[PDB]
């Protein structure tokens, strides 16, 4: 549920929350997306 | 660097294809911009699709020093010197739920310091809102509504966008009070009235010949701190079409335009212009040999995804350029150089020789 070291991996259907550059448009960003990525 | 020159050469060749199909229309374009996004696309491609891009660009992004030198150029353009004068964005959008090759993104990130964006094209209106809003917010609100309704559909899987805005601040601005309406002679033999700026200054003003022995003049207009320059280029004789100059005005020539041994005072009269061009890159890229990337089954993007078939549904550049008295929201006999017929302009990044912008002004 964290974005730590995941900011560079793109969309991941298996993960519970996302870290890709468009995740905000999908309301799916992990809560620490901003501070990590 | 070699890659800055190769990237400008490629982008100028693309500009030439665009200008050729433009008729009597104004065009603004970015050679740097199309080189940068096509260089990134090289990473996604394989087989003949990759070969065609690499052959047309004249280098492989994977080769030693190629990517670092492009990153360096990009970083530089974002420097403190750029007073929101250039706002650019390159983006590749792929179908969001398409399985990508293991390790492709970190590898893409290592080379370019961005990623390939992942948007769900099956929700048509939403994807178009997303792409449009992305472009808008990354060009400081200057390029909005890139894609109108029906620009993409449910079967769209891969889209390339490059969007740029330019409004440079002159080293010496044109006094506002010197601006007034003057006659401008169009290539069809008709004459229109247009606002033209005027200043007395010491500019580089050099005469050259084309192979067919037509005389042309190159005027250099530096922006603040000499980082960028606008060059204005035109045949000396009115009867000579602008195309006699476009077809020969290569990256090599431009990067070699240099100072006058002794600069001389002259009164310069130049039209104001505000141009916006949307270029569909497909035909220009196919004319340069890049046909496979557009072909549904032939396209090879197996470096991006080896799960499902992929091809480029759309490849777009949209450029907006503003040329006025200062490039700000502010409010301000020797030989005369009067630009009152169609001309080419080039915006050059001086430390690298990079051709950032290029265009023809057929009617201000």
């Amino acid at each position: 549920e964290s974005c730590k070291g995941r900011c560079t991996e793109g969309f991941n259907v298996d993960k519970k929350c996302q870290c890709d550059e468009l995740c905000s448009y999908y309301q799916s960003c992990c809560t620490d997306y901003t501070a990590e990525c | 660097s070699y890659v800055a020159h190769l990237a400008s050469d490629f982008g100028v060749r693309v500009f030439q294809q665009v200008a050729q199909a433009s008729k009597d229309r104004n065009v603004v374009f970015s050679p740097y911009g199309v080189a940068s996004v096509l260089a990134m696309l090289q990473l996604t491609t394989g087989g003949e699709t990759q070969q065609q891009i690499q052959a047309a660009m004249g280098f492989k992004i994977d080769d030693k020093g190629m990517a670092p030198a492009l990153r360096h150029l990009y970083k530089e353009l974002m420097g403190p010197w750029n007073k929101d004068e250039i706002s650019t964005t390159d983006a590749i959008f792929v179908q969001r739920d398409l399985k990508l090759v293991q390790g492709f993104m970190p590898h893409f990130f290592r080379l370019f310091r961005s990623t390939v964006k992942q948007v769900d094209f099956s929700e048509v209106e939403r994807a178009r809102f997303i792409i449009n809003d992305w472009v808008k917010t990354h060009t400081k609100g200057m390029i909005s509504h890139l894609l109108g309704t029906g620009a993409v559909d449910q079967l769209t899987r891969l889209v390339l966008v490059n969007a740029l805005y330019f409004n440079g601040q002159w080293k010496t601005p044109f006094p506002d009070s010197s601006t007034h309406r003057r006659l401008f002679h169009k290539s069809d033999g008709s004459t229109v009235s247009v606002p033209m700026m005027a200043q007395t200054n010491k500019f580089n003003y050099t005469e050259f010949t084309t192979p067919d022995g037509h005389y042309y003049d190159i005027l250099e207009l530096p922006y603040h701190g000499d980082t960028l320059s606008m060059f204005i280029a035109a045949p000396y004789e009115k009867e000579v079409p602008l195309s006699a100059l476009t077809n020969i005005l290569s990256a090599q020539l431009i990067s070699h335009w240099k100072g006058n041994m002794t600069r001389l005072p002259r009164l310069l009269v130049l039209p104001k212009f505000s141009l916006e061009t949307e270029v569909d890159l497909r035909k220009p890229l196919e004319n340069l040999g890049m046909t496979d990337m557009f072909r549904q089954f032939q396209a090879d993007f197996t470096s991006l995804s080896d799960q499902e078939p992929l091809h480029v549904a759309l490849a777009l550049q949209k450029v907006k350029i503003e040329v006025n008295e200062s490039g700000t929201v502010a409010s301000s006999a020797p030989e005369e150089i009067i630009i009152d017929r169609p001309f080419l302009f080039v915006v050059r990044h001086n430390p690298t020789g990079t051709v950032l912008f290029m265009g023809q002004v057929m009617e201000p």
